């Protein structure tokens, strides 16, 4: 019968009350590296056509990612578009926008970056509305993979944001063209896990469940757009290995402005295509008059790390008698580490290679495996 | 007051009728547009057709809006003479009895969202009411009722949603369920011989 | 269907119609299918994905919704009515458009027809509203009202199938036949009026379950499983994953187109070892003003060379007049356009269409001609 | 999977085995072997159908009296649900025994 | 401006220096590239008073930091031996005396076991071990805005042919130093005029690539093309002469490749059609209809 | 001129129905 101001006070203060940190985060840090000891070089499609379907409808209006959810989804696709292509050069990618029930395409199929991007800028300052069709989109990819050809992967990655979507028919008749197709699809979505994204995900990628991906947060969802760069791990019932004739151009040198034979606009530059001798303006592309397959030895180049991965290095055990006092490849002196007074050298920073048993720091560890993907001890031993 | 139109905006609103083939009918249109992602609503009775046997399992359930506890005509002349013989005859009181019948109702209403320990789904009991019957829930709702969520109003109420909603729609570590929620054949003997 | 290749081939009104919507193509349909000679079917082969996307871009259509709803007015009320706004009325309520046939081209105007229609009782009981009496309806639309319950009766004979005795609520209450107990009360039951009869509330519930079955079943169309639903699949096995694994052989062949002896390796690695000791005079590296002369013109031309090249490294600015420009880029297209065609057939590589090889080799050396 | 609970085998027809499940074949088989009534509430969610089926099967068959059961349900579409449960168990019971027992379960409703 | 890390990749083997000298008329060259290099030295760390150098030797047997010291081998120690003269800048002399001491600890480790001949060179271990550094100190950022750039001093000598097995840590590094913008700097003292992958490596990274000849004079390279800062690498054009072709070598024929196929799963760059249908590097069947196809004669009427 | 090539469009497509008459 009393009233809430002649309660007792709160006494917020009074509520505050007040090493082994180390340990602590190195437990977690365990479990984070516990993760990734499944590792295998599972064969990946390199040549990949990944249609990138986004959401712009009214679900992209509400503010709970910072600052809306169709600024920073465009920003982060932006992204996205510049280390897909620069980790998958080989591979084309076509943009696609859910709007107002239509899907719309906003860029073919192409193996240019550049495009992309100023097509997600034209969206960008656009305002997102009306309800989404996840069938109208499909359809769209599915039309847009149809001249894919057999040895390049056809993948369809979807920032779905709504939970609910209107389909003009049946959407299961689309899954099972999208499975006939061999489409895998993809979807990362925003708010839950929606019932018939889950369904596509598991039912294109051959019964695998883990394609369906749901953010957290701004970090979560950045690692899952940084995901989905790496090729997808193909399945062994698919038999579609074949030879793919290529060309490699050699770098043409003139000061003279010559007609590209792609854009048909001057340019001073080029590449000479080593079948049918027209020159185009980047790479790796297509030729536009020979319909060969033009790239360079680095656009190959950057994708073995892919076909066999580094093993990932182990912990060094505490008691273990330590080879070096200092880093292997970086020389910086790994130091005492102890976590409590009578902690001595626990967790100690080292990180031996499988194979050449050598001696790494945490910077070393997080760098050979991420930016190199090679181990110079590995190199070093004198096989 | 175009409440309606506003939900029709995202699911389609399929309501209980009191014919039982036009029920049916609703009943599979709710799950053909719960299968297919359009998203569907189903306004049924606690104590109707649909109430029992009926399972609502993964994509079928993920909300139990429970408008209301669902107490009986309390005035009908059938419920007071059963209720006069029960506490005549049993010592149960009246007011005891009529919440334990309600509350029984609102369970079964509770237990048709779940099929398996990988399905989730929320529980929303929308009257003042329930807050004091919180005892006389089952046993294993009740431990999964937290003490600050027996007096929400619809806010934070839709915010602990979204954030359930966000929480498991990521995917579940095996290790931390691999003898701990479900046993193998290797759990269950280890278990079996440490009974003993 | 009508996305193959050959459909999309034989479209002459899709292709007119995307010419008239693109104006850059047209520069070189003109120059090529027509000023050139080069058949359109050949010049839509290699094209098929644009032909395709300009082909989705217009065949498909929004999902079906409760347009109704989204209707509602804003004295003076206005409403926005959208053509796809009028399609999606007519689709979900054919009985809309069966009255928009026979009298609007017949008796009045179509916006004075919408303006009745709004204002009707039909538009009331098709948007789930209550019907009273005492509003006025509109008596042009009205007629059609026992027409409409017609189409809702005839609505009813294509949705009621028999269903799986898993959702079975019908035979549910049809388990125990016999069973005559407690009638149920007037809470368990549909509300009635003072007389007795049924007060309509039950109407609008089964015209909105109508609404969303007849939304469920026109995705039913050309655009054993007891135990599947019955299963727990968290209890069954994890899936396991059938990714391929590699292993590359790393013994490649070597590319194609005077050892020394550990007595002489000692001596010389000696002989590095005396001449770090006895003097490292790092005032010897100092050319002797002749190698020097050979060493910078020899990265004065390098860098000359470079540079020359890296001079001059949006299309470049012209010497040429826009009209000469202009034509030699046309000129240039419709080259490249005829070489992409000879190509595609040059290693398509049957021998069936080697007459249409001949024809592109014939016009290429028009085309050399032309240059 | 297949299991002993005492002396009683059990076949689980899944590989894996909630706690709960296996706390309620316990539950039962006491009840069963004491011979009284019983109240059991499994939480909602588990297989508290596959429970039940699985170890009176079990109970039924490896016991040699071969007790009939009869498994009282509120409505007709939980008999059919409780009768597609007890159709994969007894699949499951035939490919790990190798054989189909001789053994009869039908589902009983009106002529309608 | 900005001061930037200069890490020297230098590959001091024995055997390839050996017959290098055994080529020209002169001995002893790993004294002039090295005394060249350390002129070389002295001049960048007087370009800035920030500015570090970073050194590693590819030995037959591996790799080792010359400078600065291990720091086990700095907890241990100081013999200051008397190879350089101790009346010049105290700064230039720490590195001078920290680079010979290792030269002559790392040329006794190569005398002690010079029994074992080794064919794996490992100048790509040691241009990885530079970029690992180099990413160190980028990272630890004691000095902020700390430029880099990368220094590879090989020779040829005419003995080495060309090793396939080196390619992909080559292109590796590429893009490491592509992707922390850090040039590539090769200096190639040997008959071979060309060497393939580290041109690639001195195009695809920004760097200069100059092939030399006769270790005399060298200091005149270093200190006109090899200079180039980071921070004027745009306003400074390269005399990087002999541009790549940026091809590759077919694996089981070896020559460089033209038009060729490749393998869609391990991507082997395969000049013909293998034999038996099978890729030789990924061991996966190739369908005998998709080769066929491209076994198809070009068409042309009779 | 747009209006012209609309034009030979149409006179081409004229020819194109004469070709199936
Ligand atoms: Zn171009
Ligand atoms: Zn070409
Ligand atoms: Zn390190
Ligand atoms: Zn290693
Ligand atoms: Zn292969």
């Amino acid at each position: 019968g009393g009233y809430a101001w002649e309660d007792e006070i709160k006494r917020s203060w009074d509520l505050v009350k007040v090493m082994a940190s180390l340990v602590a985060s190195i437990v977690e840090a365990r479990k984070k590296r516990t993760a990734k000891k499944n590792i295998t070089p599972y064969q990946r499609g390199i040549i990949r056509s990944l249609i990138l379907t986004l959401d712009c409808s009214e679900a992209m209006l509400e503010k709970d990612l910072r600052p809306n959810r169709h600024a920073m989804i465009i920003q982060y696709a932006i992204d996205f578009v510049h280390e897909f292509f620069d980790q998958n050069p080989i591979s084309q990618m076509g943009i696609i926008i859910m709007r107002n029930g239509l899907a719309q395409l906003v860029s073919q199929v192409s193996g240019n970056p550049q495009d992309h991007i100023d097509a997600l800028k034209s969206i960008r300052k656009q305002e997102p509305k009306g309800n989404p069709s996840l069938q109208n989109a499909l359809e769209m990819a599915r039309g847009l993979l149809l001249p894919v050809p057999a040895h390049c992967t056809r993948e369809v990655l979807i920032v779905f944001g709504s939970l609910s979507t209107t389909d003009p028919g049946d959407i299961h008749q689309t899954i099972d063209s999208l499975v006939s197709e061999k489409i895998r699809v993809k979807v990362l979505g925003l708010s839950a896990q929606v019932a018939i994204c889950k369904e596509l995900c598991k039912a294109t990628n051959y019964g695998d469940e883990s394609f369906y991906k749901i953010l957290l947060d701004e970090t979560h969802l950045k690692e899952l757009f940084n995901e989905a760069v790496t090729p997808l791990p193909v399945n062994k019932i698919n038999k579609g290995f074949t030879l793919v004739k290529m060309g490699f151009p050699t770098r043409i040198f003139e000061d003279t402005p010559t007609f590209c034979s792609c854009h048909s606009k001057l340019v001073y530059g080029g590449y000479f295509c080593p079948n049918c001798h027209s020159k185009v303006c980047s790479l790796p592309t297509v030729c536009p008059c020979c319909d060969l397959m033009l790239i360079l030895s680095t656009h190959l180049a950057r994708s073995y790390h892919h076909l066999m991965p580094l093993k990932t290095f182990a912990e060094v055990p505490t008691t273990e008698k330590f080879r070096s006092e200092d880093c292997f490849s970086c020389q910086s002196r790994f130091p005492i580490l102890k976590n409590h007074k009578n902690g001595k050298l626990l967790t100690s920073s080292r990180y031996r290679c499988e194979d050449c048993k050598q001696e790494f720091c945490v910077d070393c560890d997080v760098f050979i495996h991420e930016i190199l993907h090679n181990c110079p001890g590995c190199e070093s031993k004198p096989v | 007051m175009g409440i309606l139109d506003e939900v029709w905006k995202h699911k389609l609103i399929l309501v209980e009728t009191p014919d039982a083939q036009e029920t049916s009918l609703a009943l599979e249109t709710y799950r053909k547009a719960c299968s297919n992602g359009r998203g569907a609503i189903l306004l049924s009775v606690a104590r109707g057709k649909v109430s029992e046997g009926i399972d609502f399992d993964h994509q079928y359930g993920r909300t139990v809006l429970m408008i209301g506890i669902p107490f009986q005509y309390t005035e009908s002349r059938i419920l007071k003479a059963r209720l006069e013989f029960m506490r005549e005859n049993y010592r149960i009181r009246e007011n005891d009895f009529l919440s334990f019948d309600a509350m029984r109702h609102a369970a079964q209403c509770l237990g048709r969202v779940l099929r398996g320990k990988d399905d989730y789904g929320v529980m929303v009991l929308a009257d003042r009411r329930f807050s004091r019957k919180r005892s006389q829930l089952p046993k294993w709702i009740a431990q999964g009722l937290s003490d600050a969520d027996l007096n929400l109003s619809t806010d934070m109420a839709i915010s602990n949603t979204k954030q359930f909603l966000r929480t498991m729609a990521q995917p579940t570590d095996p290790k931390d369920q691999e003898g701990v929620s479900v046993w193998s054949y290797e759990d269950l003997i280890k278990h079996q011989n440490s009974r003993k | 269907d009508s996305l193959s290749k050959e459909k999309l081939l034989t479209n002459l009104k899709l292709q007119q119609s995307l010419l008239k919507g693109n104006k850059v193509l047209m520069k070189v349909f003109q120059e090529t299918v027509i000023n050139a000679g080069l058949p359109p079917s050949e010049f839509w082969s290699t094209r098929i994905p644009l032909l395709r996307a300009f082909a989705l871009s217009t065949s498909q259509k929004v999902g079906p919704y409760n347009v109704l709803s989204t209707i509602k007015p804003v004295n003076k009320v206005n409403v926005n009515l959208s053509r796809e706004k009028i399609l999606n009325i007519f689709e979900n309520y054919p009985i809309v458009k069966k009255a928009y046939t026979d009298n609007v081209p017949k008796n009045f105007k179509e916006p004075e027809f919408w303006a009745r229609f709004f204002s009707s009782k039909l538009f009331r009981k098709l948007r789930g509203e209550k019907i009273m009496q005492n509003d006025r309806g509109d008596v042009i639309i009205d007629r059609y009202l026992t027409l409409d319950q017609e189409f809702d009766r005839k609505d009813d004979d294509m949705l009621l199938h028999p269903v799986k005795k898993i959702i079975d609520l019908d035979g549910n209450i049809q388990d125990d036949p016999v069973v005559r107990g407690n009638r149920p009360d007037f809470t368990m039951q549909p509300g009635v009026d003072i007389n007795g009869n049924s007060d309509g509330t039950v109407d609008i519930l089964k015209g909105m379950n109508r609404l969303s079955e007849k939304m469920i079943m026109a995705l039913k169309n050309e655009y054993n499983d007891e135990r599947n639903e019955l299963k727990i699949d968290d209890l069954n096995e994890s899936y396991k994953t059938n990714y391929a694994i590699i292993h590359l052989k790393r013994n490649a062949h070597e590319k194609t187109t005077l050892k020394v002896s550990n007595q002489q390796m000692l001596q010389q690695l000696s002989l590095v070892m005396d001449n770090l000791i006895n003097k490292l005079d790092l005032n010897q590296v100092v050319p002797n003003n002749e190698v020097s002369n050979k060493i910078n013109k020899r990265v004065i031309t390098a860098i000359k060379i470079n540079a020359k090249q890296a001079k001059h490294n949006l299309e470049v600015k012209s010497t040429l007049p826009i009209d000469l420009l202009e034509s030699c880029r046309m000129l240039h297209t419709t080259c490249c356009e005829f070489l992409k065609h000879f190509y595609i057939h040059f290693q398509s590589g049957e021998q069936k269409q080697a007459s249409t090889v001949k024809k592109l080799y014939n016009h290429l050396k028009d085309c050399i001609e032309k240059l | 999977m297949k299991f002993y609970i005492d002396d009683l085998p059990v076949l689980f027809p899944y590989p894996k085995i909630y706690p709960e499940q296996y706390n309620y074949m316990c539950d039962i088989k006491k009840t069963l072997d004491v011979g009284g009534n019983s109240i059991l509430e499994m939480p909602s969610g588990t297989g508290k159908t596959v429970s039940l089926l699985s170890l009176t099967i079990a109970y039924q068959m490896h016991y040699p009296e071969h007790r009939k059961i009869i498994y009282c349900s509120r409505t007709m579409s939980e008999i059919e649900k409780a009768l597609v449960e007890l159709e994969n168990l007894m699949d499951y019971r035939t490919k790990e025994l190798g054989y189909q027992e001789d053994f009869r379960g039908l589902g009983l409703t009106s002529r309608k | 401006e900005s001061p930037s890390l200069l890490t020297v990749i230098i590959e001091i083997a024995p055997k390839l220096w050996t017959t290098f000298d055994e080529e020209g008329n002169e001995k002893g060259s790993i004294i002039k590239v090295l005394e060249a290099l350390i002129v070389f030295l002295n001049a960048h760390l007087a370009f800035n008073s920030a500015n570090k150098v970073a050194v590693i030797a590819a030995y037959s047997q591996g790799i080792k930091y010359l400078y600065p010291e291990s720091t086990s081998a700095l907890k241990a120690s100081r013999s200051d031996l008397k190879i350089i003269n101790s009346d010049m800048y105290r700064r230039f002399r720490n590195v001078d005396e920290t680079l010979v001491e290792e030269i002559y600890k790392l040329f006794e480790l190569e005398k002690k076991q010079i029994e074992q001949n080794s064919q794996r060179s490992t100048l790509a271990g040691a241009m990885s071990a530079g970029l690992t550094y180099v990413n160190r100190i980028s990272k630890e950022s004691v000095t902020t805005s700390l430029k880099s750039r990368l220094l590879v001093l090989t020779c040829g000598s005419g003995s080495s042919k060309d090793e396939i097995f080196q390619y992909i840590p080559i292109m590796n590094c590429i893009f490491s130093a592509t992707k922390m913008k850090c040039p590539i700097d090769v200096v190639k003292i040997g008959g071979s005029k060309e060497s393939t992958f580290l041109q690639q490596t001195t195009d695809a990274t920004n760097g200069v690539y100059l092939h030399v000849e006769s270790t005399e004079g060298l200091i005149q390279y270093l200190a006109t093309a090899m200079f180039i800062d980071p921070s004027l690498r745009p306003i400074i054009v390269k005399p990087n002469h002999g541009s790549v072709d940026f091809r590759t070598s077919c694996y089981l024929t070896g020559r460089v490749v033209a038009v060729g196929f490749i393998c869609s799963v391990c991507l082997c760059v395969l000049s013909i059609i293998p034999p038996g249908n099978k890729c030789p590097a990924c061991d996966s069947q190739f369908d005998e209809h998709v080769i066929a196809k491209l076994k198809r004669k070009p068409v042309v009427p009779r | 001129e747009e209006r012209e090539n609309e034009k030979t469009l149409n006179d081409y497509y004229a020819a194109l129905a004469k070709k199936q008459a």
